[PDB]
């Protein structure tokens, strides 16, 4: 649950070379003396308690071995990690989804996504130094950072797919019928949809045929423009769906990571 | 220990036959610890981000040349790998017995990303050719516009 | 575009296979079954070497 | 214990507590030494022949007090100690030049994105997101300097987080303006509400040969007319984006200036309190 | 060393990137930023004395100077490429050197009734405008060909200087051998 | 003057509990003994000297205590800081001014300028680590870093202004007379560049005229 974790640290004290039949130890009080305890800026001691234990081994029934164990239940103060670690990661997670509202024709989607990735990579240098290096379990803050890295990389992959779709033309591709039915017809109906979708002379003869050539050329160009516009519209629809999905993923991932432990701490 | 698990823990009495009896180096008792690292921390916090970012460079081949953002993606991946190498340089000794496995992967990925940047440069150079600058021979057309596309099953 | 697709089909499998090889060296790296090579004894209390 | 709230424009209260390790107050007691004039020196003494000044920390006050406690019968023998309170003031000149001023300037660069064009070669996002990358580098810097306690947040960290949030919101603003400016009729329907708000309400607030050749010529004329109309609609979208950029610049400037001013005026009013003690070092 | 070599090859290959891609600045300057990262990496390992400079530091500063010059020369090439044909007239010496002499030595071969009266006037105006468009295109193409020739010259120059400098430094490092005798005669 | 700084490090030495009337200390020589001094790779000792002093303290008003203060005036060898710190800063500072030779139509001005700023930001960490948190003075290297930073910031601001001027639409913004007077007329003199009846037939005729006017 780091940095919202609670620890239980003990101090076991005993006479090293004397057993209970020669030297007996008893607690002075049921609790450690905290009357002269200096305030900690990182931990709050919730509970403290000293227990005496006596162990008799089956081999030696007349020789007890004694100890006194003082345990402290302590709660970390999480403000430093909240400010320095969690908030920047949340900002990068939020910035991840904004690429899907940027137009492809801007020519800056890759800039935005890659710069968010580079910022996260630099932030790794803070994460590694401020996170425990144990392998008993994954820190919760580490789970959040891995989540953010994975989904910015996914955003980059899907953005590359969207940019590839935007630039398709009849000179390279032909729209499948399923693409049309899924993206131009069905999806926008569950969306806002406020979007579209004498003469013998060689020279006079050459001039007439040339004028017809220009007219045919721009007819073909307009047809290709319409097909490219259909591809661009498909790309825009995918971008809107992905914007919604990624913002939802950001919110739900943040909550699914932190809210369980935060609600548990609120109950206490 | 949070990072090391004990696999073997033998004890031995070592006696050097060649050493003289009146030497302190004749006899010793040695206790050995064979320990295995638990790699979950390094996996989660280094290897998955580094491997994913390195694999991300292959997306440039699916980026159209008209985007004007291929070499930027590739060189940025190289910069990220450099940051990872900076991270890893502080954690291991500078010994010469072997290249670490993570170091091997980082060097391999950086060489591959450099090759990818060169490929992107060449592809962009080919893309922006015009009649006024270059001549498009018929063999080049026959190969790259009818033969390889059929072989590669491009749309 | 054709050159780009050929590079996609050549470079990506090479990187995948190289990464797989490099990390498979480490994944199946294990300490030896016995503490001392050439010595079959396990040095464990489950096998006491009685006199 | 370091009070971090106004770091690096902070002042501290460091204690020096002296006592007998062995004897209670009844066995050994303390009194302050008296000067040549017979005046009790109830403070840290400063001999001008044997004093050096710390470049970063100035000592404003250093009173001393002899405390007696546990004199009640329920506590047993009385105990005594001597506590000196060094009230020290940081000299923040280094943090001002090396960290704060560069951070402020680089954070303020994000406001320039509103003045770049909302077109392909404008580079608004390239400016704002890279300002966010520079701020992340500054976060890496600041993590190596600030204290690592959680009783409050250092002022340096608060300012950095604030400018990062402002830069993120301005990145979102740039994305929205780029989205609005680059709408084309073939993929976006004109919105009369947004147009009326942005462009009207808001400035106020603040032979077959002959026939076929004629057909081709008419086709060319109609194609040119359609192209002109599409260009006109693109112009309206660009103008609406410009108006949005214009007002959003003032909003962002007000937010940035007000927040930075409040954060640093918090430091301005954090001065060593006017205590009734004599100064530690005589002038 | 290997990252420095890789970044150096990318610095060389910036001169093969076409100006129309709008990507030379990004590649060169991010190569420089990567070199800065490796300078930070080396900062934790090098001795901090001032009697001499380590050879690896000389190599790292040589690479940084090379990448900086790649940035500068790429800016020069882009300035030549996007030169407005009408505000800038091509000097005759620029034409002679960079369009006629240099391309041969660089193996760069450049390829190759009032209504009727009003109709006539409109057609003549359109043809005249297309003629001026062609002339502007020709001048722009001349400037862009000069930019291409200059880019190829800088590519060859960078290859030569890089190879020579890297060879010199690597041979200086390689032949530094330990003493044959612990107490050499000096 | 860092990294070209000279320091004067002292060593005050004296008998703690004996005053000059019971124990007297005298220097062996006027200078510290440097015969066995190992050469430093970072400092050169320009001067060294030992002075005897008799000082009265507040603790002992009537008994002056003796001391010998040995001071060393040393000069830093700046080669390490020149090569490792200053030279990259020179490179970035020189690259700062080149954005104004980069055309706007390249669409790469902000890339170059902001990336130079990023490099200097990455370099600010080193200069931060190398010096004390002392308010007596700003180091010369710190002054140079601040100057380069402000230089790049001003370059970015003026580049944004230039880009805004370049893309100014004719329709939205008419050219002011002051702009045309200064930048197009006055300034270019000091510098040197150039100075800048079926209805269907009627429908076709009107269409040709429309194309001509559109290209007008
Ligand atoms: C954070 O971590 C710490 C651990 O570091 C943890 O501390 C534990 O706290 C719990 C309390 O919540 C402790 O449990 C209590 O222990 C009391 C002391 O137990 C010892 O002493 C007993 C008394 O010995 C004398 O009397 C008996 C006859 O009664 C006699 O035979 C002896 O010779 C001697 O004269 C002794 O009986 C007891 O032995 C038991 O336990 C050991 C060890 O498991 C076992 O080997 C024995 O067989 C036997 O079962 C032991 O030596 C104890 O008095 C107390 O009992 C009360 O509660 C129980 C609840 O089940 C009731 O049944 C009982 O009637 C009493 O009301 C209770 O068991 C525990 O020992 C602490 N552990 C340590 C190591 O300190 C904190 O709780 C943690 N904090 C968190 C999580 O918040
Ligand atoms: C973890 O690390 C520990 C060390 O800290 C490893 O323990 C070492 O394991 C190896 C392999 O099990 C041991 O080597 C073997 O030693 C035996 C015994 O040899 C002894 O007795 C011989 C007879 O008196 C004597 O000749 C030997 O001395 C010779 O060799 C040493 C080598 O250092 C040399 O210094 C001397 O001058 C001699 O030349 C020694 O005192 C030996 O029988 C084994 O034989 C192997 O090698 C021979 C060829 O040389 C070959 O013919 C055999 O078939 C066999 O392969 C072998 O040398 C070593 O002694 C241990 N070191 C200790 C205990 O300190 C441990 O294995 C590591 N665990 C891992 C990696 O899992
Ligand atoms: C690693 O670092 C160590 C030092 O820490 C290096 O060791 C030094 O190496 C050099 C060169 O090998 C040595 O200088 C040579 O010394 C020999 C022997 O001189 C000694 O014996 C003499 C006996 O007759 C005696 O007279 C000498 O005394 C004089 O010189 C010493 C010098 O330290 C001086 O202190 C005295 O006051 C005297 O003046 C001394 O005891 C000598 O034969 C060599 O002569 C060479 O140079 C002369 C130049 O005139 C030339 O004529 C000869 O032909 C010959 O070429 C030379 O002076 C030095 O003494 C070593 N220092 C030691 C051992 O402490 C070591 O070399 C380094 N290793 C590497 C690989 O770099
Ligand atoms: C720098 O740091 C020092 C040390 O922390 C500060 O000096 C202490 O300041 C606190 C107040 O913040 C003082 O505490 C107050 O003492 C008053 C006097 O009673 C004390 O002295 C008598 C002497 O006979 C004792 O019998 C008695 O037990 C006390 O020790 C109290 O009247 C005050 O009471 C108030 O607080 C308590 C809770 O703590 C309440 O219960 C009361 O109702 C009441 O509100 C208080 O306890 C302390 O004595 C000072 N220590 C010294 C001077 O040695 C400096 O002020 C600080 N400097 C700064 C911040 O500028
Ligand atoms: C680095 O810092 C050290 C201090 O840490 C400086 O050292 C000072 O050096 C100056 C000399 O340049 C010293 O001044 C000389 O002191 C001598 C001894 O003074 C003591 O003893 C006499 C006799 O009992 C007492 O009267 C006196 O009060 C002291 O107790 C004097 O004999 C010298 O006098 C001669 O020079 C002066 C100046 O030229 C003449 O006017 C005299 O007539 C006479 O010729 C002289 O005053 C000084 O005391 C040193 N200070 C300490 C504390 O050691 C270094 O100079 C400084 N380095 C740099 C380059 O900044
Ligand atoms: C095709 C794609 C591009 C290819 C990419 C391959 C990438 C490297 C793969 C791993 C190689 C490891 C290796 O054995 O290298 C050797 C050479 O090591 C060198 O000398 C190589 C590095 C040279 C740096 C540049 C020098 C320029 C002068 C040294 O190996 P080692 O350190 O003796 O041992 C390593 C660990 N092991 C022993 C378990 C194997
Ligand atoms: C931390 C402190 C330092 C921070 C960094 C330095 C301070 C940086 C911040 C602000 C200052 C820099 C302003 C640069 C303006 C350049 C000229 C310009 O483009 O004019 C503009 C108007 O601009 C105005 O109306 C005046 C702006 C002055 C703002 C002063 C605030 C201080 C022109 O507007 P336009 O005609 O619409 O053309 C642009 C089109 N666009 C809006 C789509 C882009
Ligand atoms: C570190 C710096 C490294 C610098 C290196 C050189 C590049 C920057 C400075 C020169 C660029 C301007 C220039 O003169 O370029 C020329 C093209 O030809 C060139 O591009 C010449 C420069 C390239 C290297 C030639 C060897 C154009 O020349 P011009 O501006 O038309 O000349 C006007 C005067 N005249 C009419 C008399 C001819
Ligand atoms: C693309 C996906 C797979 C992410 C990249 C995974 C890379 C980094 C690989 C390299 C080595 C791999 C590890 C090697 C061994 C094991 C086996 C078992 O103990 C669980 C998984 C675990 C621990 C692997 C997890 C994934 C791993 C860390
Ligand atoms: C190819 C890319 C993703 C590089 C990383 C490959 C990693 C994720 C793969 C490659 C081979 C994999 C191993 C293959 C087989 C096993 C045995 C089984 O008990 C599951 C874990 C384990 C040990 C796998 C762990 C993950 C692994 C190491
Ligand atoms: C996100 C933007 C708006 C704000 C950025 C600055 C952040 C870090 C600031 C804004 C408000 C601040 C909080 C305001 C008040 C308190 C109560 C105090 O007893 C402990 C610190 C604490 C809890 C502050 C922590 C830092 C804080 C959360
Ligand atoms: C030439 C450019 C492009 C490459 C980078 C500059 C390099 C070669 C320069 C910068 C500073 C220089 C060093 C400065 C001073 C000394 C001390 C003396 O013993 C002469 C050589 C030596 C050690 C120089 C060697 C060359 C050097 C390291
Ligand atoms: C007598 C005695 O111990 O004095 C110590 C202080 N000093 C060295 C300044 C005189």
């Amino acid at each position: 649950h780091f940095p919202f974790d609670e620890q239980n640290c003990s101090m076991k004290l005993g006479t090293w070379t004397y057993d209970g039949s020669v030297v007996a130890i008893n607690p002075e009080s049921d609790q450690p003396d905290l009357s002269n305890f200096m305030e900690s800026g990182e931990w709050v001691i919730k509970e403290s308690r000293g227990w005496k234990h006596s162990v008799t081994y089956s081999c030696c029934p007349d020789t007890p071995y004694l100890d006194i164990t003082y345990h402290f239940v302590m709660q970390r103060l999480p403000l430093y990690f909240i400010v320095n670690v969690i908030i920047p990661c949340l900002l990068f997670s939020f910035l991840t989804g904004l690429v899907f509202y940027l137009p492809t024709d801007s020519g800056e989607k890759m800039t935005l996504s890659i710069s968010v990735l580079l910022s996260l990579t630099v932030f790794l240098l803070v994460i590694v130094e401020l996170i425990p290096s144990t392998s008993s379990a994954v820190p919760l803050i580490g789970k959040y950072m891995l989540f953010t890295m994975v989904f910015v990389i996914a955003s980059i992959i899907i953005t590359v797919i969207v940019i590839n779709t935007h630039h398709r033309s009849p000179s390279t591709h032909v729209m499948p019928n399923w693409v049309r039915k899924v993206f131009i017809d069905t999806i926008p109906n569950i969306m806002f949809f406020s979007t579209m979708k004498l003469i013998k002379h060689p020279e006079v003869k050459s001039a007439i045929e040339g004028i017809k050539y220009i007219a045919e050329t721009m007819k073909s160009d307009q047809e290709s423009n319409n097909a490219a516009a259909e591809w661009k519209y498909v790309a825009m629809v995918m971008d809107h769906i992905l914007l919604g999905v990624f913002m939802l993923v950001c919110i739900i991932g943040t909550l699914a990571v932190f809210a369980g432990r935060l609600i548990e701490l609120n109950q206490q | 220990n949070g990072e090391w698990e004990i696999v073997h823990r033998p004890a031995r009495v070592n006696v050097d036959p060649r050493a003289p009896l009146d030497s302190p180096s004749r006899q010793d008792i040695t206790f050995y610890l064979i320990i295995r690292r638990k790699p979950l921390f390094y996996i989660i916090n280094i290897l998955v981000p580094c491997v994913l970012i390195s694999f991300m460079v292959n997306l440039v081949f699916y980026l159209p040349a008209d985007s004007g953002e291929k070499t930027s993606v590739a060189i940025s991946v190289l910069l990220a790998q450099s940051v990872f190498l900076l991270l890893i340089s502080k954690r291991l000794p500078a010994t010469s017995m072997a290249i670490p496995l993570i170091g091997k992967f980082l060097l391999f990925g950086m060489v591959l990303v450099t090759m990818v940047v060169v490929i992107c440069v060449i592809v962009l150079n080919i893309h922006f050719r015009t009649p006024s600058t270059h001549v498009l021979s018929e063999g080049v057309k026959k190969l790259f516009l009818e033969t390889l596309p059929e072989l590669l099953h491009m749309s | 575009r054709t050159v780009d697709r050929l590079c996609l089909f050549v470079v990506t499998p090479v990187m995948v296979v190289g990464t797989a090889w490099i990390f498979l060296q480490g994944v199946y790296n294990q300490p030896p079954p016995q503490p001392f090579p050439g010595d079959p004894y396990s040095y464990n209390v489950q096998d006491k070497r009685f006199i | 214990a370091v009070e971090v709230t106004y770091f690096p424009f902070d002042w501290q209260n460091c204690s020096l507590i002296f006592r007998s390790q062995t004897y209670n107050a009844e066995e050994v007691e303390f009194t302050f030494a008296v000067d040549n004039d017979g005046k009790t020196i109830n403070k840290i003494d400063i001999d001008t022949e044997a004093y050096t000044e710390n470049g970063e920390w100035a000592i404003d006050f250093c009173p001393g007090v002899i405390r007696r406690h546990h004199g009640g019968a329920t506590d047993g023998p009385g105990e005594t100690d001597v506590i000196y309170s060094l009230i020290i003031r940081r000299k923040p000149l280094f943090y001002v030049i090396n960290i704060i001023v560069p951070c402020v300037l680089i954070s303020g660069l994000v406001l320039l994105a509103y003045f770049l064009p909302a077109q392909a070669g404008g580079q608004k996002c390239t400016v704002s997101i890279n300002v966010l990358l520079a701020q992340t580098v500054f976060l890496f810097l600041i993590a190596q300097k600030i204290p690592e306690t959680s009783l409050s947040v250092p002022l340096l960290g608060r300012f950095l987080i604030f400018v990062m949030v402002v830069a993120t919101l301005i990145v979102m603003n740039c994305v929205i303006v780029l989205n609005v400016s680059q709408r084309t009729p073939t993929t976006h329907a004109m919105s009369p509400r947004l147009r009326h708000v942005l462009l009207e309400l808001l400035p106020r607030l603040l032979a077959p040969e002959v026939r076929c050749c004629v057909d081709a010529v008419n086709f060319v004329a109609e194609s040119t007319r359609d192209q002109e109309a599409t260009g006109e609609e693109v112009s309206d979208w660009v103008r609406m984006g410009n108006a949005l950029d214009n007002i959003c610049f003032w909003a962002a400037l007000v937010l940035f200036s007000v927040g930075s001013s409040l954060i640093f005026l918090g430091a301005y009013f954090n001065r060593v309190p006017d205590l009734p003690y004599a100064p530690c070092i005589q002038p | 060393i290997a990252p420095c070599i890789l970044i150096t090859l990318l610095a060389i290959f910036v001169f093969y990137l076409p100006p129309d891609a709008g990507e030379k600045m990004g590649l060169s300057i991010f190569a420089l930023l990567t070199l800065t990262v490796f300078l930070l990496l080396l900062a934790d390992k090098v001795p901090e004395t001032s009697l001499s400079v380590p050879i690896i530091i000389k190599y790292l500063m040589f690479t940084m100077v090379l990448v900086t010059f790649s940035v500068i020369l790429s800016v020069v090439v882009l300035n030549l490429h996007h030169r407005s044909p009408h505000t800038h007239q091509m000097p005759l010496w620029v034409r002679q050197i960079f369009i006629h002499k240099l391309p041969l030595y660089l193996r760069l071969k450049r390829p190759k009734l009032p209504e009727l009266r009003e109709v006539v006037s409109s057609i003549s105006y359109i043809a005249r405008q297309l003629q001026e468009q062609e002339d502007h295109d020709a001048l722009k193409e001349d400037w862009q060909f000069v930019a291409m020739v200059v880019d190829r010259l800088f590519l060859w120059t960078f290859i030569i200087f890089t190879s020579v400098g890297t060879l010199v430094i690597f041979l200086d490092a390689t032949y530094h051998l330990p003493p044959p005798d612990p107490f050499p005669s000096r």
